[PDB]
């Protein structure tokens, strides 16, 4: 039994009890250490920098879900007050090696975590890091001059700012160079899939924790706190529109059902790679409204197709139940379809409570914070594996540059979709008319299996 | 077999709609939600005296998959459209809701409900004749609902089960 200064002294000191700390049934899966359901902001500070054992997943929470609860300025000085521990012979040498000296080098390594991961908290607020760095310079003794010179090299470098070979890259009837004739039907339909996976690789994986913490991208700063996700499903929202777009203003039937079996080969493709945001362009274009009425389009497509179609579609029945079994039965790379974590991450965060009461006292409810710190953890993990694909620059920049809206406003674009099937296709009982061919070029798709070894 | 009731909720991000859903859900004096569950979004009740499943889908947070809309609407038979009473925008964007559901569903006669949900302390924008008006313009139930007192939650619900069933 070791003998802690007072309270009234140093903050941290005072014992746990129902009114400041309460713990969940479970431990640690493969560390054995207790897991923190709610507890007061000292007592979470006390536990991220506990002297008895490191505890790196509670940290790695913390610092991705704490702004919350708690400033950045704030936590700052909470984890500076943890390091200035007062005294309270044995005991004082004991003190000393047991107590001062692990609670000192935890509060260094939470400082390290949170530059080197979270270095948004330092560019977004330049007293932070002053502070930070201050606090740093004044650390002195040997064991801490390893880890503040390591602080000091990643602070640096935060201000600064590989496989085998990859398949031959596809070509149709346009040809590499000659932009201007590169469509739906002239790309070849294996690059097509290629190029938007590696478009939609790159999006998922600029998306960042400090865009969904907070369910900051449903909020009115959500321009400001998530660019990179709302660019990622305004480049999905892009595909879906410009897909249907394709299918309702191709009028003639014979040339528009070599549009829709098109789009279901890409969809094959992205199902090979695993794309399944591409999955649910192809998808989510196939339902909607001006393109699911379209059954004299449909009656001419292959079974093969059908069938492709069918599989894909039913990955988002019954609450993408079979999305979500196929997704952990796969390994990387993918592209996971994000709204699903952008559901679970709000309604953790709204089903939940941010505090807690226990004996007329509040605690933050950390255990709704791990839940949404599972979410982002799971998001990363698909982040980490690249594509071993080639980058087409002009198939790229063709894609990025998509604009199916034009000019026109979401309401105004969406009914002319929904006009043009009908004037394509009426409504029964009226006859269906014949429409003029727009293609020059053959309607035979090449394939989605490849041309050279 | 008993029937099962396949529920779509449609309104406005950023207005707290999650919560409709999610006190439903919840067993009263039960504040520990999980989305990640079969159970979090299916409840078996019993909407005059003929028990029931409603299966709810509510995609709060892929607002912003905006062409997503028509894949989701087209999995339910009945819809909740709701709007924030705090908030005129989300008010206002009932109309095209409603009109992208009866499109959808290729009908005008789409079981549905409005419901006014009061998510948090902040003013009231939208007198309740207001929406009363709008809901009897297109001749469909009005539900006020609190976010903090589970109050009209259970009403909204069960009125869209009985516009189903008198369908
Ligand atoms: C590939 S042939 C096809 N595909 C689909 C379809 C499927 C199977 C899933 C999602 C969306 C659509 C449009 N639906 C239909 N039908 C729509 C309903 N009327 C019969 C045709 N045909």
């Amino acid at each position: 039994q070791m003998r802690l200064p007072s309270a009234d002294v140093y903050r941290f000191a005072e014992p746990d009890s129902e009114e400041n700390i309460i713990f969940e049934e479970n431990m640690q899966p493969k560390a054995g250490i207790p897991i923190i359901k709610a507890g007061t902001v000292i007592k979470l500070i006390e536990r991220l920098t506990y002297h008895m054992y490191a505890d790196p997943n509670f940290v790695r929470t913390f610092l991705t879900t704490y702004r919350s609860f708690c400033k950045p300025q704030e936590l700052l000085s909470l984890i500076i007050e943890r390091f200035e521990i007062p005294e309270p012979s044995a005991e004082l040498k004991r003190f000393r090696k047991e107590y001062i000296q692990p609670v000192q080098l935890r509060v260094l390594n939470v400082c390290r975590h949170w530059v080197e991961h979270h270095f948004y908290d330092f560019e977004r607020d330049a007293y932070l890091l002053q502070r930070m760095e201050e606090f740093i310079g004044t650390v002195r003794g040997k064991a801490m001059k390893k880890w503040v010179e390591s602080i000091t090299k990643i602070i640096q470098r935060k201000k600064i700012a590989f496989q085998s070979s990859p398949p031959t890259v596809e070509w149709h009837i346009s040809r590499p160079g000659h932009i201007e004739t590169f469509d739906l039907l002239t790309l070849h339909p294996i690059e097509i899939a290629r190029q938007l996976t590696l478009l939609e690789s790159d999006l998922y994986r600029a998306v960042q924790p400090s865009e969904l913490v907070g369910s900051v991208w449903t909020k009115e700063d959500k321009e400001i706190n998530s660019p990179n996700l709302l660019k990622m499903i305004r480049h999905t929202t892009n595909l879906t529109l410009w897909f249907e777009k394709c299918i309702v203003e191709t009028e003639n039937l014979e040339e528009r059902v070599a549009v829709v079996s098109r789009i279901i080969e890409i969809l094959q493709v992205f199902q090979e790679l695993n794309n399944f945001n591409g999955v649910l362009e192809v998808v989510s274009a196939m339902n909607s409204s001006p393109v699911y009425r379209l059954d004299h389009t449909f009656e001419q497509i292959p079974s093969r197709q059908k069938k492709i179609l069918e599989e894909a579609h039913e990955l988002s029945e019954d609450h993408y139940k079979k999305y979500l079994a196929k997704l952990r039965s796969i390994n990387p790379p993918c592209v996971p379809f994000f709204g699903i974590y952008l559901t679970n991450i709000l309604k953790t965060e709204e089903g939940n409570p941010e505090v807690l009461k226990r004996h007329g006292k509040e605690l933050i409810n950390f255990s709704k914070r791990r839940k949404v710190a599972e979410i982002t953890g799971e998001i990363q993990q698909y982040q980490n594996q690249p594509y071993c694909l080639r980058v087409e620059s002009d198939i790229k920049r063709f894609f990025e540059n998509l604009n199916p809206m034009g000019n026109s406003m979401e309401k105004e674009f969406t009914d002319y979709l929904f006009n043009k099937s009908l004037e394509i296709e009426p409504r029964n009982p009226k006859p269906l008319p014949r429409f003029p061919k727009k293609y020059s070029y053959p309607l035979k798709s090449p394939g989605v299996r490849p041309s050279n070894p | 077999h008993m029937t099962e009731y396949k529920l779509v909720v449609v309104g406005a991000g950023g207005v707290g709609k999650s919560a409709l859903t999610i006190q439903l859900i919840q067993n009263h004096f039960v504040d520990e939600y999980d989305p990640t569950i079969e159970d979090s979004y299916r409840k078996q009740v019993v909407i005059d005296g003929e028990t029931c499943l409603l299966d709810i889908l509510d995609t709060a947070g892929q607002e912003e998959y905006s062409a997503m809309r028509d894949q989701y609407m087209r999995t339910g038979e009945g819809f909740l459209c709701v709007f924030a009473i705090n908030n005129t925008k989300s008010f206002e964007d009932i109309h095209q809701y409603r009109e992208q559901i009866k499109r959808v569903k290729d009908s005008d006669d789409v079981p549905m409900v409005l419901v006014g949900n009061k998510c948090d302390l902040a003013a009231r924008t939208v007198e309740s004749r207001q929406a009363q008006d709008l809901a009897r313009s297109y001749g469909i139930p009005y539900i006020e609902t609190s976010a903090k007192t589970r109050q009209g939650v259970e009403d909204a619900f069960y009125t869209l089960v009985r516009e189903i069933r008198q369908h």
